[PDB]
């Protein structure tokens, strides 16, 4: 019922006496204990008048503590926090700049209807203040109000009031009007952040240098939004940004990189500005892969893009993207990926002595992605595919089951970009007919015995061994069994009649896969029909594939290179997936 | 039968724990944890009954406190659900508007009350009048 | 009482860190170990507080590896409070030390052998609580004697009964059925309902393996229940809880009676029926209080009687009334009553005298599920529908299962999609019901539909086709949600591939439109599904030679031929080649109507 | 910008938090507890998007720090901040642990309203911060491998051997589950090589308790390092109870048609990646003592009723992931014992699976012998995962 709720004794009644004791070092303690309480989920709502009364103080720690408490009620239950607006108001006038800032920020974190009446004017007064810490708040709090409903005409006042303090003396202050503004501007009527520009640009790229870690970053971001028109406009902006191989190891660099690359449309190299820039951009990226793991990941997810658009930049620096045994799987994968993309026609020497390293390590997922990477390699550089296929044999003879199976599947894709060139090896691959438990590996063999059928006189009792447990088989293994036992009949008869019966038997009659049924039929409607015209639709030349997959749509590439810093650069997806 | 009775605050702290089955201390500590994870995560809308390991739990909360009985699967939910409430009124009477700190500072008394109402994993005495009468006689002894 | 205890507790509380806390605890342990080891005697008050402080620390987690001897001395005190604290310590920290057990066992002998009910109480509780073999061996024989003696207080008999119950559970072999049987049963007539309760719990456990021995309790239990459920408001005021007269005793009495078949003596069985109908009546009577505690006590008794009725499974009129009353709980604020009603109705559905009773409430069940928030209540709504579904119901039930599915949360889909497939198959009178069900099933919840099920549909469609152009339109007007999902594309790209013809004439479902639509799915699908569409797509040039050119240029394209995959690269090559090369009578001899299945 | 900061303990209980923008309710927290803190077969990354909400996070000891928005935020920003929050924090109270978080609720709140206004990484270096933060953090502080072992060929094998246990209701509630495991190591390595071993998070370091014991050779300080015994030995033993991957669900449908027939249909679902094969599958569906006989039907594997067993036994050689399969039986009952409901024994399974139901993954084993001539690149290394049923039971 209301059992255990009494407030005539217990912990709450105790704290109530403590919040009224006239020894402030005991009041302070109470309010620590109360804040403690909220966080563990207790109902301190009944102590509210008593906590509020503790603001009637000289003491700063004590006022600051009451504030922390009211702030807990801010998003939590907004109503509660409102009950003491009549104290935020006549509490942004006090001296101590610390207190003024403290009371403004708090009001802006409240969200109900009656927040406007009391916040309007005292924010008008806060943006005009001797202390940059109070304008630095007043600033960020303009944003806050924007969220609670209203295009607010006076807000047109504020909307401007932000602008005018972008030409402010403090970089903490400015770089904050900006970050405030640049997000205000993503609720878009068509003209905002509006352009007093050469000033906007000139006074920002000076804020940018005396700035903090974080002031830099949101500035760099506001830039890239704007479009220049001329060479020397772009040029000068870029040299000013350039010193950003700097502080925030990672967001600072990559917001620099963002800018230096929207403004990469120039008359390049009559004189070589273009060629200095692209030289410059090598080192700072490079050094990100020495920072923290998480950030390495974002940086790598950005290098990925970057390296599709301007593959010049890191052409020479394949060395940083080498796998360190102790990195996280997710930083191992994104590296491997870029190791293929920068995989030139030269380095494949070492790149391959690396991928052989990994494919023999103890992390299974990564070993599989290694051997596949050794396919990606050979199918993007033929001046090496030969050495690949050798590398792959090494591993197949080391016997590690999961290394063998991944190795075979790559061998096929390799037997297909470079057809009729590695026919010798087939018997080395058939040594290991034994232990291909995985279903992909099998369909890799079967298709191998599929083409190159005549090169093995023993290609017969190979296929017969699989028919035993013909079910128990991935349907993709049977699809591969069928196409490959009619690649065998369009050549060898009579010895094959033993089987091509028992086989096509099941695709059309036993198996219930209606897609298998269709493809089984289609065939019987060719072979047990006409021995010549079956050939020309089936053994028809497969065209040479190219390196089809790993590569992004260049329209989309551009858009994402404009988002270099953000989430879109991690997901590789336009924003509108996550509105 | 009742396997154990816990009283527990939101924050996971045990204020009473009574076992009626053989368990090691680790296992006890484990169970008190498991019970907390299940019960704090359920909002007023859920039932007061929930299957737990190979038994079940009836619980209700009062202010910051979850009262829980773990009982056999075939035991009558609503009987136990109201045993909990019958026990809390006696507690309320016996401490005069009971609060949590009552249970902390008089924890050894709390086991007197439990033992009056529960024993050998069964409801013992259900009348609030008789239990009070006995508790107040017990209090006045030396 | 113990200021030193209160202060320790408050200091523990005032601690601003698990470190500070641990420091104050060790300080205490140091102090207690001195004073126990020390030379100045402790007066009782101190042994009492310090033993109590160690119990407290135990209950915070930490280890207590001493104090037991000081707690055991408290058993031998003549001060209640000292004894209590002592009995609590050994009840919570049970130590195996073969010595201390002996001394505890003496302390029990003396408190039992006293004749002070309080000390008998602590003693008997300690026994119930720990209940160690050695304790059973010391006292298992004596407890019955205390339980039946003409002179022991009621409170003591209550406690003896349950202690006796504990020892029988822990050590049956020490609790043979001696000469106390009839006097235990006799306690069921006591005036003191607490004693009646205690005795009923004990006898119940005892009836399990010893029914015949306690055969006599049936009649006594019946006469007592019925006296309880009929008594007025000025009767049993002690045991009256929110206007429900002795609810826990009533529940216990209906539970004792579940150890036995219907009373054998016809009068008795009569009485019990008056009883059961009196309880059932009371269910229909409106509340005497708006406090949920009242309905809960009344419904405790209602539910247990309902269990007694099921277990007897011998009074059809009571079973029907039970169902109908459960039937009315399905529409109820209380999630608790909904849950229990649905549960208890699943039991009734498997029973002859009650299956058709339960059917009566389908409407109510389908309407509660439809509106129900709680997941576990939903689950049981569905479990019940499954349990009542027969030839009559199947179409109703399946229809609503599918209706529910379109807006159903994710938690539930899997279980429902499963029951549907199954009910469809056990019951559908005619091939054509099935197909209408499975295609919708797949349109709404196909990513949960088995392999067999989307296969096995089309293993049967063959033998009675005549809805190939239903299948097609549904598949199609399904496919043209900017929503629709994978197994739809699989069976929908299959259906239209094979008979799009019966709907390519309809002009807003043309061949070109059909195609483009499939191809609005293509580049989001899997490969064995692109496998299908790269076969679908070729049957299309044949039936529809009107759009052969738009087909041909998706096959020749890069993404189809230079496709990483074996099948995609194999099919996009082969099929481009079948539509360009050979003849057209050779085209038609390849993507024809599809020769049909056998029967297993 | 940043929509929420949440510090969670290892249980995934939100210790302390602050929502900075109102588009992030109860929904965000449980999202992040469910799909990250208690991830199962999910591919970890530092960022994840679920129901249009993005999630950044750092792990520190037993703590999770987590940043959240519904916006196209500055990816690199968020992380750097979280690194410096962890700089700052440690400059008040040392480690980043539950304990230290627990003691410093009021400090932590204070830093947050300073380090991070509305979501924008505001000024926040240690000494720069004194001026605005009034509070003070509360601080708190061989004989198993003879010498001269030589092998032409330096090899090592690791076997992760796990037993997965389950009791589950008919509705699919995990009532209890636990895994028991060990890493068996078999190594033929010259010399006295020190090994450096790495794995994922999954192990921290009749009522099952989480525990992990090591071989005497193991040193702890991240990772595990040791000079192994030669040949075969047990590196670590453990038991775990959170975040187990139940390879199969068993969905029972037992319907008592009266007191004479009994309809039992049972469906099992393989809940692991499709490319992996589970083997040696048995399902054991019990039957009551008074059963004339049984008509069983199934279209995967083979099944037979066994009278002395009082059970139907259904066997399946292989089942890959993300498949379903179904047995149906029709049972026939002669009802002597008039009364006493049949108390159903659970359905149990056997199976074998080529991964760890605990989630354990071996990430590295680095070998370094100082004196002798060989290098980890030289060492041949096989891992295997055998996961096995223990008592894996579903009520029906
Ligand atoms: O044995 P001592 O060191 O002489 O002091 C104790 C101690 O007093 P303090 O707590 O102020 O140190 C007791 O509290 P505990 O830490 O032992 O629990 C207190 O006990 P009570 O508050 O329960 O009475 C007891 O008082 P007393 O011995 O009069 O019962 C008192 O001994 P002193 O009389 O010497 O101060």
């Amino acid at each position: 019922s209301k059992y255990f709720t009494t407030n005539k004794k217990g912990e709450i009644f105790e704290l109530k006496a403590e919040l009224n004791n006239e020894k402030k070092e005991k009041r302070k303690e109470a309010v620590k204990k109360v804040i403690a309480a909220m966080t563990v989920g207790k109902d301190v709502s009944s102590l509210f008048p008593d906590v509020v009364n503790c603001m009637q103080t000289d003491n700063l720690e004590l006022k600051k503590l009451v504030y922390l408490y009211l702030m807990n009620y801010a998003k939590s239950q907004p109503d509660m926090a409102i009950m003491a607006v009549n104290s935020f108001v006549k509490d942004c006038e006090d001296p101590n700049p610390l207190i003024r800032a403290l009371a403004v920020r708090t009001m802006g974190c409240i969200r109900v209807d009656k927040i406007t009446e009391y916040l309007c004017e005292p924010l008008r007064k806060c943006l005009k203040d001797e202390d940059p810490y109070v304008r630095k708040t007043a600033a960020v709090c303009v944003a806050k109000l924007h969220d609670i409903n209203a295009q607010m005409v006076e807000d047109q006042g504020f909307l401007d009031s932000l602008r005018d303090l972008i030409a402010d003396s403090n970089p903490m202050v400015v770089a904050n009007a900006v970050a405030a503004l640049s997000e205000i501007s993503e609720s878009h009527p068509n003209s905002n952040l509006l352009d007093l520009n050469p000033q906007n640009i000139n006074k920002l790229l000076t804020a940018l240098n005396e700035c903090t870690e974080w002031g830099q970053i949101f500035i760099l971001d506001c830039l890239s939004n704007y479009n220049p028109k001329d060479d020397r406009e772009a040029q000068s902006i870029c040299e000013r940004v350039t010193p950003r191989l700097s502080h925030a190891n990672s967001a600072v660099v990559l917001s620099a990189v963002k800018v230096l690359m929207k403004f990469l449309e120039l008359l390049p190299k009559d004189s070589d500005y273009y060629n200095m820039l692209l030289k410059k951009l090598a080192p700072p990226l490079v050094t990100l892969l020495s920072g923290e793991p998480e950030v390495q990941y974002v940086a790598l997810r950005n290098i990925n893009l970057i390296v599709q658009k301007r593959p010049e930049i890191l052409k020479q620096e394949i060395k940083v993207f080498f796998v360190k045994y102790n990195d996280p799987i997710y930083v191992k994968l994104e590296k491997l990926d870029i190791m293929i993309r920068l995989a030139s026609q030269a380095n494949i020497a070492q790149v391959l002595a690396e991928l052989k390293e990994y494919a023999t390590e103890v992390d299974v997922d990564f070993v599989r992605k290694a051997v596949r990477a050794i396919g990606r390699c050979a199918i993007k550089v033929e001046q090496s595919a030969e050495r690949c296929v050798s590398t792959l044999l090494d591993l197949i003879q080391t016997k590690v089951n999961y290394v063998v199976q991944e190795a075979i599947v790559v061998i096929r894709d390799i037997f297909r970009k470079y057809p009729n060139k590695y026919e010798s090896i087939i018997a080395t691959l058939c040594e290991n007919l034994d232990s291909l438990d995985e279903p992909d590996a099998r369909a890799a063999m079967i298709w191998i015995v599929g083409e190159y059928a005549e090169r093995i006189d023993n290609a017969d009792e190979l296929l017969e061994s699989f028919l035993e447990g013909f079910h128990d088989e991935s349907t993709q293994v049977q699809l591969t069994l069928l196409t490959a036992i009619v690649k065998l009949f369009l050549k060898k008869p009579s010895e094959t009649q033993e089987l091509v019966q028992q086989v096509l038997s099941l695709a059309t009659q036993d198996s219930d896969n209606p897609d298998l049924r269709d493809r089984g039929y289609i065939y019987w409607r060719l072979l047990s029909t006409d021995p010549v015209t079956a050939k020309e639709v089936v053994l028809s030349e497969k065209p040479l594939i190219s390196e089809e997959t790993d590569l992004i749509e260049p329209t989309l590439l551009d858009e994402l290179i404009c988002h270099i810093g953000s989430l879109a650069s991690v997901y590789h997806k336009p924003p509108n997936a996550f509105v | 039968m009742i396997r154990f009775i816990l009283i527990q605050n939101r924050a996971g702290k045990t204020r009473l724990a009574k076992w009626y089955m053989q368990f090691d201390d680790d296992e006890k500590q484990k169970l008190i944890e498991e019970v907390h994870a299940v019960v704090t995560v359920r909002d007023a809308k859920h039932t007061n009954f929930v299957e737990f390991r190979n038994f079940k739990i009836i619980y209700r909360r009062y202010a910051g406190l979850y009262f829980c009985i773990c009982v056999d699967v075939n035991d009558n939910n609503l009987a136990y659900l109201e045993a909990i409430h019958n026990f809390v009124e006696v507690l309320n009477e016996y401490f005069h508007n009971v609060c949590e700190l009552d249970l902390v500072f008089n924890f050894y008394k709390v086991y007197t009350v439990v033992d009056e109402m529960f024993l050998a994993g069964e409801i013992r005495e259900t009348s609030q009048t008789k239990v009070l009468k006995q508790l107040l006689m017990l209090q006045s002894l030396e | 009482g113990m200021r030193g205890l209160a202060v320790f507790i408050s200091d523990i509380r005032n601690c601003k860190s698990k470190e500070a806390e641990i420091k104050r605890i060790n300080k205490e342990l140091a102090n207690i170990r001195s004073k126990f080891k020390g030379d100045k005697a402790l007066d009782g008050y101190s042994k009492k507080k310090y033993v109590c402080k160690l119990l407290f620390i135990f209950l915070l987690g930490h280890d207590i590896d001493f104090g037991h001897m000081e707690a055991v001395n408290l058993l031998s005190s003549n001060r209640y409070t000292e004894k209590q604290i002592g009995y609590l310590f050994i009840s919570v920290l049970v130590n195996s030390n073969s010595e201390l057990i002996r001394l505890i066992n003496n302390a029990i002998k003396n408190d039992l052998a006293s004749r002070n009910p309080t000390f008998m109480g602590l003693a008997l509780h300690c026994i119930a609580n720990v209940g160690s073999r050695e304790m059973a061996e010391a006292f298992a024989g004596e407890i019955p004697k205390i339980l039946v003696a003409g002179d022991t207080m009621d409170s003591v008999k209550q406690s003896a009964a349950l202690c006796l119950l504990r020892l029988y559970r822990t050590s049956p072999d020490l609790v043979p059925m001696g000469d106390w049987t009839s006097r235990v049963v006799h306690l069921l007539n006591d005036q003191h309902l607490g004693v009646v309760t205690a005795a009923t719990s004990l006898i119940t456990t005892l009836a399990q393996k010893n029914p015949e021995e306690f055969k006599t309790s049936v009649s006594l239990a019946v006469s007592r229940l019925s006296r309880i459920v009929t008594s007025a408001s000025t009767d049993l005021q002690d045991y009256t809880y929110y206007f429900v007269p002795a609810p826990w005793l009533s529940v216990k009495l209906l539970r004792l009676l579940q150890c036995y078949p219907p009373p054998e003596d016809p009068a008795v069985r009569g009485r019990l029926t008056e009883c059961l109908e009196t309880i059932l009546n009371k269910a229909q009577e409106p509340p005497k209080s708006k406090k949920v505690q009242h309905s809960n006590a009344k419904n405790a008794v209602l539910f247990e009687a309902i269990s007694l009725i099921i277990h007897h499974d011998s009074e059809p009129n009571l079973l029907v009334r039970a169902c109908n009353q459960l039937g009315q709980f399905l529409q109820h604020r209380e999630t608790n009553l909904r849950y229990l009603a649905l549960e208890s109705m699943c039991t009734l559905a498997s029973s002859e005298f009650s299956h058709e009773a339960v059917k009566t409430h389908i409407e109510t069940v389908i309407n509660a599920l439809k509106t129900e928030r709680d997941v576990s209540v939903r689950q049981r709504a569905v479990d019940l529908l499954y349990a009542m579904c027969d030839r009559s119901n199947a179409q109703q039930i399946v229809a609503e299962m599918l209706s529910y599915l379109e807006t159903a949360d994710y938690s539930i889909r899997e279980e429902i999609v499963l029951k549907v497939a199954i009910l469809a198959e056990k019951y559908a009178v005619d091939y054509t019901w099935y197909v209408d069900t499975i295609l919708n099933l797949i349109r709404i919840a196909g990513d949960y539909v088995s392999e067999e099920v989307w296969y096995r549909v089309i293993q049967i469609v063959i033998n009675r086709d005549d809805v190939q152009g239903y299948a097609a339109k549904t598949v199609f007007e399904a496919l043209q949600a900017p929503a629709c999902h994978e197994n739809l594309v699989k069976v929908g790209g299959y259906i239209l591939g094979e008979f799009g013809n019966l709907i390519a004439g309809d002009p807003r479902s043309s061949p070109l439109i059909q195609f483009n639509l499939l191809h609005s799915k293509f580049h989001l699908c899997s490969v064995p599904t692109r496998a299908l569409l790269l076969s679908t797509y070729i049957k299309f040039v044949n039936l529809f030679p009107e759009v052969k050119a738009t087909i041909q240029d998706v096959l020749r394209s890069d993404s189809q031929l230079k496709n990483a995959d074996v099948e995609l690269q194999q099919r996009a090559v082969e099929y481009l080649r079948l539509s360009t090369v050979a003849s057209t009578d050779i085209l038609a001899t390849v993507l024809e109507e599809m020769p049909p299945f056998p029967e297993r | 910008m940043i929509g929420g900061l949440f510090i969670y303990n290892h249980k995934g209980e939100v210790l302390i938090s602050r929502v900075y923008r109102d588009d992030i309710g109860r929904n965000a927290v449980d999202a992040f507890r469910v799909n990250v803190i208690h991830a199962r077969q999910q591919v970890r990354s530092p960022v994840t998007n679920i129901a249009r909400t993005s999630f950044f996070h750092v792990k520190r000891s037993n703590i999770w720090l987590a940043a959240v928005t519904k916006q196209n935020v500055n990816a690199a920003m968020v992380f750097e901040f979280l690194y410096k929050m962890c700089d700052v924090m440690a400059a008040y109270f040392g480690k980043i642990s539950e304990e230290n978080i627990k003691n410093n609720f009021v400090l932590i709140y204070e830093l947050l309203d300073e380090i991070l206004d509305f979501g924008y990484p505001q000024n926040s270096e240690t000494g720069a911060l004194k001026t605005f933060i009034t509070q003070q953090g509360i601080k708190s502080q061989i004989g198993w491998r003879r010498e001269g072992i030589k092998y032409r060929r330096n090899e090592l094998f690791l076997d992760v051997l796990e037993s997965v246990n389950l009791l589950m209701s008919p509705q699919g509630q995990v009532l209890s589950a636990h895994v028991s495991g060990r890493v068996v190591m078999k190594s033929y390595l010259s010399g006295m090589p020190e090994c450096k071993f790495g794995m994922n998070d999954k192990i921290v370091i009749s009522i099952a308790i989480d525990d992990c014991t090591f071989h005497q050779c193991v040193r702890l300080s991240r990772s595990i390092s040791f000079i192994p015994p030669d040949g075969e030995f047990e590196l670590m033993r453990y038991r775990t109870t959170k975040d187990i991957i139940l390879p199969f669900r068993v969905i029972p449908l037992v319907r008592e048609v009266g007191r004479t027939k009994l309809e039992v249909k049972v469906v099992i679902k393989s809940n692991f990646k499709p490319s992996l094969l589970a083997q040696k599958i048995e399902v054991r569906i019990p039957t009551p003592l008074n059963t004339s006989g049984v008509q069983v039907i199934c279209m995967k594997g083979k099944a037979k009723y066994k009278a002395s067993e009082n059970a139907i036994v259904w066997k399946i050689k292989r089942m890959a992931g993300m498949k379903e399969s179904q047995i149906s039986a029709e049972i026939e009952l002669l009802p002597t014992n008039d009364k006493k409901k049949w108390a159903r024994p659970p359905i149990s399974m056997n199976f074998e699976v080529p991964f760890a139901p605990s989630g354990l993954k071996v990430r590295y084993l680095k070998v370094f012998e100082p004196k002798l001539n060989y290098s980890d690149h030289d060492v041949i290394k096989w891992v295997r995962y055998i996961g096995r049923s223990g008592i894996y039971e579903t009520r029906c």
